RNA sequence: CUUAAUUGCGAUAACGAACGAGACCUUAACCUACUAAAUAGUGGUGCUAGCAUUUGCUGGUUAUCCACUUCUUAGAGGGACUAUCGGUUUCAAGCCGAUGGAAGUUUGAGGCAAUAACAGGUCUGUGAUGCCCUUAGACGUUCUGGGCCGCACGCGCGCUACACUGACGGAGCCAGCGAGUCUAACCUUGGCCGAGAGGUCUUGGUAAUCUUGUGAAACUCCGUCGUGCUGGGGAUAGAGCAUUGUAAUUAUUGCUCUUCAACGAGGAAUUCCUAGUAAGCGCAAGUCAUCAGCUUGCGUUGAUUACGUCCCUGCCCUUUGUACACA
């Protein structure tokens, strides 16, 4: 890491895994496979962000919002509902610890949980309202990469808030049981649940 | 007299004036390192230049940082910005082209306003709100 | 830093100062689901008998909890000016006195009855079940009493 | 008393001075003019002083007993 | 900066607009060591309809 | 959506036909081009102006100009 | 269970009940050389690789 | 290399000093901690009992040195919370003073901080010694 | 409240059997195993945390993950 | 066919012009250039120290001085133009992406915002006051106080927790729009005592200066409690220490102390809204004697979801009907 010794006293430690590899808070952000077809771009993790928080301005932009980090996504979705339907600073440190039970639960790269927690969480077809005859009765459709990682974050934030709701269950608990139990289909978070009969609709309506 | 490349950087509405000159290489801000300036998670991400790069250019420079107004969060990047674009601007005053070049070449390869600058701030409230647009529950009757 | 577990002499709903005392919580805030023992007026019985704000109730002795009936009933006495009372300056002669537990319900409905008796809008209206501290209810009142 | 000083100078060119004509026009209708005769001698008046815009609203009842909005405006009158 | 800011139309009925007839002062200074002639010509010449200057003699 | 209005449009084509043996295809140049040949009072305007022209030239050596 | 995932190629114009829908002409990359012609949800562009749960399907403009 | 002042572990360093104040026996008190919240506003009393006296008394000197004079009026705004009255909206409400003034009144009798002239209360050349002496303690904690 | 309230030494005896091999095992984690309350929970995770047992990567207000003593 | 737009091109029995729009005025952005500034500030230096005591790390004397104009101030100027290229359309206005840039949705954005229609609002700001009533026994007015502040039932305007993304403790302790006395009591610091408030002893400011770096909440640090009408909300009620004021009840509020209300996620429904936007939040103010939970804004912290269509609503426009014109 080339010893550097100066006036003021720089712990060699924090140096070392950012002066060489700014990854987070201590967490292996290279590497990583694409387990699925695209996300690609959609899906960030090439810009090694070591915090939870960034100058955000992909809003401003209808396909700049997807080269925008994946992981900037969640604790966008998390910094919501009434009491903290701003401030970001909240879910940022809670989101660590979150990614932390992870870590010590299979290790692995913590980015690479939730790679998979956007591949098979992502709904493949949501139902739309259609018309055909008698009444309008919904129907769904093909979707496309970038809403499969947008509508993931957003039911991946719903059951984590009725999980840390009237449930003594901490924030960081609930967040790292909406991650783990997103390995690749639990059927446990609230979020596969509206996607599993967009599914159902998706085949007796194709 | 002594050598520095006075600089500055804020956002919204902050303070914040950072100096580069010729000495012992350090971050003391009316005398305490950037490395105890808090909220904890923001104080690894005002450290973030520094990692790209290394604090080994850092090694022969004074950074005089100071920051008042504004907010405290508003000041997280505003004592960034005051320091990125005043190294910056010691490697066109005591530095080659070059060297510089590669430099910033560093820093919009992964953006994150250490140098340009943010044009973000406060709309005009209207006359039925708190935000802009923002317009009272209109129930008609 | 100490673990504090100590023996088991822990005994559910027990019995103190004329009252039905609840357990199962801290000794400090214990106390203050009662009429009478208040939050911050029960705060003081514990510091001022040496109870700490990190122990919970279960235990300690029967010694310590009987100073501190005699401490909330009579503040002339044990170190309780007026301003702790919700009825200082008292009512005869320059003293003080405040309502613990089984004296608030009295002392209530008991000074009410003789500022009606000298026929006064405060106690008179409060009997016509109506509003006695001054304010609108021109709007609101859907549910009364 | 002494240090006040009351002044007078002449108007300029009452003509394209839209608030000295107001004046005299003021006592103009209230001298006994009319209606479509005496709103169009004024506005012609700041025709010969070579304006560009005259706008003169007339808002009030025409012997028909309804005070309605009559434009005696011409030229080059833009509202921004 | 005065800013008056009051009910658009005078009477009290309407929708939901509000006015704010601005205006504001404007303030700048001269600091100056000269004597009684040239000072004492500043207050009395170069004046213009509705203009004042604020002039302190000596530095206490 | 940027579309200049009529105003500045009519001006600058009559340009071309009283300036064509001159007339520069860069704007930065060509804006104080229109500062000494017309008269105008607009800053913002000033600068539609120059830059329509650098536009239009640039393709107008496109061969057919039937405009 | 069979699943497709075809890679857009080209827009036909956007439809939807209140507007939030699109005719897509796709092209799985398994076997290419086929496009098969659906319906899209949210941002699309050519070459987005799809999740559709179907192989023969198609359905015209959604009102 | 050295040290300063404002160098120095944040929270960690205002319980360690305001354990001195108990400690030297230099504290002098006529007796008022704990019947109040050291505000007009505070509704809840501490988890920690012994302190938040000496506490309160420790993070004064702290902005006195790092700066030049303060008192209790800017202590009152600098101390000053919103107070929920119910579903009636908050406030910042000055909090109380009794305890800020004979806080460092009685470091004054010793030789902690000083007078200063004109307004506000300045810090003494004792004062300096002792507050960067308890700087070393926490400092011999950290490098 | 119901189950896990008070301390009575029996429960430190079953938990200290829920600390060691423990892949997650942090203060109010052990809460929900039925067995003790948050509030004593924290003096106890902080007199075995000092053992080595359990690995702290956390340290703030309610959330403070452990790993276990490997 | 495009645009925030009759912006406009393009198209042609029309030609070319006028207003609205745009432009423009207005604010903040980028302004290491200018007037330069200690009524803003940054640095070195005479002079005193803490800690280095071997580079120095940092406060201090609005005259110890000198220097900058970066931070800040604000007048004169400068800038930006889909401009650079490729696809797409008749090789149109344009569109779009990538670009650097302060900025590619007027740049965000306010004030103006055609003609007309209303039998819109106000006779209650109008000493503008048509028509009318009233003047010794006044509908002008004054004194006491109510009534404006009196509520089975209610629309609508905000708020509140319901908990654990939460309740409390000290602590890390950050703003901008601000706003302030003459024959006087307006901003009032430094202050001793005091539960808050205040008594009492004073100077400073008539204002980038004194007040006061709005030292705010938000949020972070390490802890206390542990989903219980509980310590969640402090209901409700009562003795009590004081400010305004002739006088405080039906009381104006601060706050000390005691008690502890529906509420377990809000009924069919339904508002704002596409980025420093939503929402959370306070300050001074407008208010104004005290009293504001209202509103101006402003700072402060800071999402998600389409970029399309006319489905439901509001409006616009031809093809067209007419037996309707107080439509």
């Amino acid at each position: 890491f080339t010893p550097v010794v100066l006036a003021t006293p720089i712990p060699e430690e924090v140096q070392q895994a950012q002066t060489e590899i700014k990854l987070f808070n201590k967490w292996s952000f290279e590497e990583v496979e694409v387990k699925d077809a695209s996300l690609v771009d959609y899906v960030q993790v090439r810009q090694p962000i070591f915090v939870a928080h960034t100058a955000g301005r992909y809003a401003n932009k209808r396909f700049r919002k997807a080269q925008c980090p994946i992981i900037e996504r969640l604790t966008n979705s998390l910094m919501m509902n009434g009491r903290n339907n701003g401030k970001k600073l909240k879910a940022v440190r809670i989101i660590k610890h979150t990614l932390d039970i992870i870590n010590v639960l299979t290790d692995q790269n913590p980015i690479q949980v939730v790679v998979d927690a956007i591949t098979n969480t992502g709904p493949r077809e949501d139902t739309t309202r259609v018309g055909g005859g008698g009444a309008a009765r919904r129907q769904a459709v093909d979707v496309s990469p970038l809403r499969r990682v947008n509508q993931a974050i957003a039911l991946l934030t719903i059951g984590a808030r009725e999980a840390a709701f009237r449930n003594i269950k901490t924030i960081a608990e609930t967040l790292a049981e909406e991650l783990i139990n997103a390995a690749k289909g639990s059927s446990t978070s609230y979020a596969i649940k509206k996607k599993d009969e967009l599914e159902r609709v998706a085949k007796s309506n194709r | 007299a002594v050598p520095s490349v006075q600089t500055f950087g804020k956002k919204k509405s902050a303070t914040a004036v950072a100096h580069v000159k010729a000495g012992k290489g350090l971050i003391k801000v009316n005398g305490s390192p950037i490395t105890l300036v808090e909220p904890e998670i923001l104080r690894f991400k005002v450290y973030e230049p520094l990692l790209l790069v290394g604090l080994d250019k850092f090694s022969n420079i004074d950074i005089r940082v100071r920051v008042t107004g504004g907010g405290h969060v508003s000041q997280v990047y505003a004592i960034r910005q005051a320091i990125a674009k005043g190294l910056v601007a010691y490697h066109q005053k005591y530095v080659d082209e070059q060297s510089k070049n590669e430099l910033k070449k560093a820093f919009t390869s992964y953006d994150r306003t250490l140098l340009i600058a943010d044009s973000r701030r406060p709309e005009p409230k209207k006359f039925g709100g708190k935000g802009a647009r923002s317009r009272f529950q209109k129930s008609y009757r | 830093s100490l673990v504090v577990q100590e023996q088991g002499s822990f005994q559910h709903i027990l019995r103190l100062l004329n009252t039905n005392v609840d357990g199962n919580i801290k000794i400090v805030y214990a106390l203050t689901t009662i009429k009478g023992v208040g939050r911050r007026y029960s705060n003081l019985v514990c510091k001022k008998a040496d109870v700490d704000l990190h122990k919970r109730a279960g235990e300690l002795t029967q010694e310590e909890l009987e100073r501190i009936v005699q401490i909330m009933q009579n503040p002339t006495h044990y170190k309780i000016p007026a301003w702790f009372l919700n009825r200082q300056n008292d009512i005869t002669d320059g003293k003080d006195y405040h309502t613990l537990a089984n004296n608030v319900e009295s002392k209530l409905r008991d000074d009410l009855e003789r500022l009606k008796k000298i026929r006064a809008h405060r106690g008179i209206r409060h009997f016509w079940g109506l509003r006695v501290r001054g304010q609108h209810t021109k709007t609101t009142g859907r549910r009364r009493a | 008393p002494g240090t006040i000083v009351l002044y007078a100078e002449r108007v300029q060119d009452r003509g394209l001075s839209a608030v000295a004509q107001a004046e005299s026009m003021k006592f103009k209708l209230l001298n006994g003019l009319a209606i479509r005769r005496a709103a169009y001698g004024v506005v012609r008046y700041v025709m010969e002083s070579g304006a560009k815009g005259c706008e003169v609203v007339v808002s009030g009842k025409l012997r028909a007993a309804r005070a309605k909005a009559m434009k005696f405006a011409d030229g080059f009158l833009i509202h921004s | 900066v005065l800013k008056i800011s009051t009910r658009k139309t005078p009477n009290g009925e309407g929708s939901k607009t509000w006015e704010t007839y601005e205006m504001r002062i404007h303030k700048r200074y001269i600091d100056l060591e000269a004597p009684v002639q040239i000072v004492k010509r500043i207050t009395q010449i170069t004046i213009e309809p509705g203009v004042d200057v604020e002039v302190v003699v000596a530095s206490n | 959506g940027r579309v200049r209005t009529k105003t500045v449009k009519r001006a600058s084509k009559a340009l071309i036909e009283r300036y064509y043996p001159k007339l520069t295809l860069d704007f930065q140049t060509n804006k104080r081009l229109c500062d000494e040949i017309a008269t105008i009072q607009s800053k913002r305007l000033r600068n539609k102006i120059a830059g329509y022209t650098t536009h239009l030239m640039k393709r107008i050596q496109k061969g057919p100009v039937r405009g | 269970t069979p699943v497709t995932l075809a890679k857009v190629i080209k827009v036909l114009g956007r439809t939807g009940s209140r507007g939030g829908v699109t005719q897509v002409r796709v092209e799985f990359l398994e076997d290419t050389s086929r496009t098969i012609v659906r319906n899209v949800k949210g941002p699309v562009r050519e070459n987005d690789i799809l999740v559709l749960m179907e192989s023969e399907r198609e359905a015209r403009r959604l009102r | 290399p050295g040290v300063s002042v404002r160098d120095v572990a944040a929270q960690d360093f205002i319980n360690a000093y305001a354990s001195f104040l108990q400690r030297q026996g230099k504290l002098e008190v006529p007796g008022y901690v704990d019947i109040v919240k050291t505000s007009s506003g505070n509704e809840m009393p501490p988890q920690d009992a012994e302190g938040w006296f000496y506490k309160r008394a420790a993070s004064v000197a702290r902005h006195i040195y790092m700066r030049k004079q303060v008192g209790v009026g800017k202590l009152n705004k600098l101390y000053g919370g919103a107070k929920s009255r119910g579903v009636r909206p908050y406030k910042h409400i000055d909090a109380s003073g009794s305890i800020n003034r004979k806080v460092l009144q009685a470091l004054e009798k010793i030789g902690i901080v000083e007078i200063s002239p004109k307004g506000g209360r300045r810090i003494s050349e004792n004062g300096q010694r002792d507050l960067d002496r308890i700087a070393a303690q926490t400092l011999e904690e950290d490098e | 409240a119901q189950h896990a309230v008070i301390l009575d030494q029996e429960k430190y005896d079953r938990i200290l059997k829920e600390v060691p091999t423990y892949r997650y095992v942090s203060v109010s984690v052990l809460v929900d195993r039925l067995k003790i309350g948050g509030s004593l929970a924290r003096i106890a995770l902080r007199h075995l945390e000092k053992e080595g047992i359990i690995k702290p990567i956390s340290k703030h207000s309610k959330q403070a993950i452990y790993t276990r003593a490997t």
